[PDB]
C-alpha cells in the first residue's frame, strides 16, 4: 500500500535521481536527533573507518554556538565560560565519564549533543567571571552536604534502594555526571514500581519514578549561601551544621526544580512555608480547584490529540466489574473554599537544614496526588448497562477526601474517608449505617493495595472482599 | 529465479535512493518506519548475498560440470 | 425504580436540574406531590453522605424547593433528621437551604399540610 | 554489498553523492 507508494516515489525519482537529491540538499545548505535514532536502528555494526569526523564535530559546535580549538587530531576542546571539555575554568577536568566516552565510541553523536546542551543549561547563570566561580563553589558545597546526609542514612540503617526513595533522608541521590545535575528521587509509586514486579537492585533507572533536580539559579533578590562544606562536624544520628560565616551574599538561591510541575494545594503552601520564609511563588499568580490540576497532570502524562472532555466523570475498566468516578471538585471544604492549588516547578531553599522538613511535606502531597491520580483515565465508556459500579471523590478537608459508593450487598450509601497523613500511611475509615452488612476489614484492603497499586484498585478490593463474605 | 533475484535487488536500490531523498527533505515515525522496513528488506538481501556466496561454490562447480561434459561429449 | 436509583442515575450521567426534573417526572407517573415518595429525604441522604456535600444533588434539592415540587414541610423534617453536627460544611448547606424558604413558609393546601408545617417549624 | 553500503552510510553521514554512485556501480557488479 504505502510501501508500494514508496516504490512509486522511487519510480518518480528514476523519471526525474539520488544524485539530483544530493545536489538539492547542497543547494539548501548554500541557502541532528532523527539521524542518531535511525543510526542505532541501522547499527548491526558500527562505523570503523572514520576519515574526517572532526568536520562533523566542528559543525555540532557551530550549531551549539560553542568555540572549538583542536591540538593534534586526537584532542579537540569546546570552550565557553568554565564549560570546557576535551574528547581525546577554576577547576581540574573532573572525570573521563564512561557515559560520554561510550556514546562517542559508538555511533551516537546525537547523545553527545544532548549532553553538551545539559552542560550549557547548567551554566546559563547570569553571574559571570569571579561571581560565577563562587556560585558554582556553593553548589559544590550543597552537593557534598546532601551526599553526606544520604550516606549517614545508609550507615544508620542498611536500607534497600526502594526504602531510601520512599522513606529516607534526602533520597536516592545520583551525583552530577556531565550536564545532568544531582537527582533526588522523592517517591516511587507502587503501581509504577511494577512494570507489565521490578526489583530495584542498585540499578535504579533515572526516570523510573518521580525525580527532582538540585541546582543553583540566579534570582532578583540577594541571599547568603554556604561557600564551603557546612557539615564539618556531623552528630552520629541525623546531621549537625556549623553556623554561617563561610558564606557570601550572591544574588541567587539553591533550587529544587521538578521536571514536571507538581500540583500542590494552598494548605501545603502554608505548611511548607512555616519552615521556610523564602516566598515560593512570591507574586501571587492563579489558584483554581486542585482536582482539575491533578486530572491535567495525570491525563497529560500520556498525550493524545483528542481532549478527554471528562466533565469530571472518569470511567475505569478493571478485571472484575466496571467503575465510574466523579472527582467532585468545587465541594466546599470546612472553611467554605474549594481545595485550590497551583502547579509548582521550582522550590528555593537557602540551606539543607529545612530541606528534610520540606521534603516530608512534599512526599505527603505527592502521595495524595498519586492515589487520586490513579483513577484519572481516558475511558469512552458510553451506554454501559451491565456492571457500572460508580463511586465519587468529594474534598472534605485539605488532606482528606471521601469516595462514596452504594453498599455492595445492602442499599445505603457507604463512604470511605481517606486522609493522606503520611506518604505510605494513608489512614482510611469506612462509614456504614447502624443496620448494614460488614463490608470489609481495613487490614485486608491494605494488604491487597500494598502488594499491588493505585486507588481505582482499592475500590475493587472493597467490593470483592464484601462479596466473598 | 535469476529474473526474480534481479527484480528483488532493483526494488532495494530504488527504495533506498528515495529514502535518501526523504532524509534530505526531513533535514519522524514515517522515517522510523522507512528504516525498519528497509532493515527487513536488506537483511533478506544479505541472506540472498549469502546464497550468492554458495552459488559461487556449489552452483559454480555444477555449471562447470555441465560445460565440461559438453566439450568432452564432442 | 427506587428514588435512590433515580437520583443516583441523575448523578451518574450528569443531568442538569431541569433535565433531572423531566426525567424524574418520566420515571414516576403518579407524582404523589413527591412528598409521599420522600424526595427531600433521599436527596438529603445522598447529598450529605460523601462528607462535603456534592453540589449536584444540592442543586437538585434547591431546584425542587424553588420550583414547588417539594413542600416546605417535608424539607424541614428531613433537615431536622440530620444532626451528626461534626461537619460544618453540611450544616452550612442546610442553613442555606433553610435560608431559601424561611421568611416565606407559605403552604397553599389542606389544613393538615398547615399543621404539618407547624410541627415542621 | 550491504557492508560496503554501511561504509557508504558512514561517508554520507560524514558529508556522499559520490558514495551513492559507488553503490550504483556495486549494483552493476
Amino acid at each position: 500500500l504505502s510501501k508500494m507508494s514508496s516504490l512509486l516515489e522511487r519510480l518518480h525519482a528514476k523519471f526525474n535521481p539520488w544524485s539530483e537529491t544530493i545536489k538539492l540538499v547542497r543547494q539548501v545548505m548554500e541557502k541532528q536527533h532523527l539521524v542518531s535514532c535511525l543510526e542505532t536502528l541501522q547499527k548491526a555494526l558500527k562505523v570503523t573507518s572514520l576519515p574526517a569526523m572532526t568536520d562533523r564535530l566542528e559543525s555540532i559546535a557551530r550549531q551549539n554556538g560553542l568555540g572549538s580549538h583542536l591540538s593534534a587530531s586526537g584532542t579537540e576542546c569546546y570552550i565557553t565560560s568554565d564549560m570546557f571539555y576535551v574528547e581525546v575554568h577554576h577547576g581540574e577536568n573532573p572525570v573521563s565519564c564512561p557515559e560520554l566516552v561510550q556514546q562517542l565510541r559508538e555511533k551516537n553523536f546525537d547523545e553527545f549533543s544532548k549532553h553538551l546542551k545539559g552542560l550549557v543549561n547548567l551554566y546559563n547563570l547570569p553571574g559571570d567571571n569571579k561571581l560565577k566561580t563562587k556560585m558554582y563553589l556553593a553548589l559544590q558545597s550543597l552537593e557534598q552536604d546532601l551526599s553526606k546526609m544520604a550516606i549517614m542514612y545508609w550507615k544508620a540503617t542498611n536500607a534497600g534502594p526502594l526504602d531510601k526513595i520512599l522513606h529516607g533522608s534526602v533520597g536516592y541521590l545520583t551525583p552530577r555526571s556531565g550536564g545532568h545535575l544531582m537527582n533526588l528521587k522523592y517517591y516511587v509509586s507502587p503501581s509504577d514500581l511494577l512494570d507489565d514486579i521490578i526489583l530495584h537492585e542498585n540499578n535504579v533507572s533515572r526516570s523510573l519514578g518521580m525525580n527532582a533536580s538540585v541546582t543553583i539559579e540566579g534570582t532578583s533578590a540577594v541571599y547568603k549561601l554556604p561557600i564551603a562544606p557546612l557539615i564539618m562536624g556531623s552528630h552520629p544520628v541525623d546531621n549537625k551544621w556549623t553556623p554561617s560565616f563561610n558564606s557570601v551574599d550572591l544574588p541567587a538561591c539553591f533550587f529544587l526544580k521538578f521536571p514536571q510541575p507538581i500540583p500542590v494545594s494552598r494548605a501545603f503552601v502554608q505548611k511548607l512555608q512555616n519552615c521556610t520564609g523564602i516566598p515560593l511563588f512570591e507574586t501571587q499568580p492563579t489558584y483554581a480547584p486542585l482536582y482539575e490540576l491533578i486530572t491535567q497532570f495525570e491525563l497529560s502524562k500520556d498525550p493524545d490529540p483528542i481532549p478527554l472532555n471528562h466533565n469530571m466523570r472518569f470511567y475505569a475498566a478493571l478485571p472484575g466489574q466496571q467503575h465510574c468516578y466523579f472527582l467532585n471538585k468545587d465541594a466546599p471544604l470546612p472553611d467554605g473554599r474549594s481545595l485550590q492549588g497551583t502547579l509548582v516547578s521550582k522550590i528555593t531553599f537557602q540551606h539543607p537544614g529545612r530541606v528534610p522538613l520540606i521534603l516530608n511535606l512534599i512526599r505527603h502531597q505527592v502521595a495524595y496526588n498519586t492515589l487520586i491520580g490513579s483513577c484519572v483515565k481516558r475511558t469512552i465508556l458510553k451506554e454501559d448497562s451491565p456492571g457500572l459500579l460508580q463511586f465519587e471523590v468529594c474534598p472534605l478537608s485539605e488532606s482528606r477526601f471521601s469516595v462514596s459508593f452504594q453498599h455492595p450487598v445492602n442499599d445505603s450509601l457507604v463512604c470511605v474517608v481517606m486522609d493522606v497523613q503520611d506518604s505510605t500511611h494513608v489512614s482510611c475509615k469506612l462509614y456504614k449505617g447502624l443496620s448494614d452488612a460488614l463490608i470489609c476489614t481495613d487490614d485486608f484492603i491494605a494488604k491487597v493495595v500494598q502488594r499491588c497499586m493505585s486507588i481505582p484498585v482499592t475500590m475493587r478490593a472493597i467490593r470483592r472482599k464484601a462479596e466473598t463474605i | 529465479t535469476r529474473e526474480r533475484l534481479l527484480s528483488a535487488l532493483e526494488d532495494l536500490e530504488v527504495l533506498s535512493r528515495e529514502l535518501i531523498e526523504m532524509l534530505a527533505i526531513s533535514r519522524e515515525n514515517q522515517v522510523l518506519e522507512l528504516l525498519i522496513h528497509r532493515d527487513g528488506e536488506f537483511q533478506e538481501l544479505m541472506k540472498l548475498a549469502l546464497n550468492q556466496g554458495k552459488i559461487h561454490h556449489e552452483m559454480q562447480v555444477l555449471e562447470k560440470e555441465v560445460e565440461k561434459r559438453d566439450s568432452d561429449i564432442q | 425504580v427506587n428514588l435512590k436509583q433515580a437520583i443516583l442515575q441523575a448523578w451518574k450521567e450528569r443531568w442538569s436540574d431541569y433535565q433531572w426534573a423531566i426525567n424524574m417526572k418520566k420515571f414516576f407517573p403518579k407524582g404523589a406531590t413527591w412528598d409521599i415518595l420522600n424526595l427531600a429525604d433521599a436527596l438529603l441522604e445522598q447529598a450529605m453522605i460523601g462528607p462535603s456535600p456534592n453540589p449536584l444533588i444540592l442543586s437538585y434539592l434547591k431546584y425542587a424547593i424553588s420550583s414547588q415540587m417539594v413542600s416546605y414541610s417535608s424539607v424541614l423534617t428531613a433537615i431536622s433528621k440530620f444532626d451528626d453536627f461534626s461537619r460544618d460544611l453540611c450544616v452550612q448547606a442546610l442553613l442555606d437551604i433553610m435560608d431559601m424558604f424561611c421568611d416565606r413558609l407559605s403552604c397553599h393546601g389542606k389544613a393538615e399540610e398547615c399543621i404539618g408545617l407547624c410541627r415542621a417549624l | 554489498f550491504l557492508p560496503l553500503v554501511h561504509n557508504i552510510i558512514k561517508c554520507m553521514d560524514k558529508d556522499q553523492d559520490l558514495n551513492a554512485l559507488k553503490s550504483k556501480f556495486q549494483e552493476m557488479r
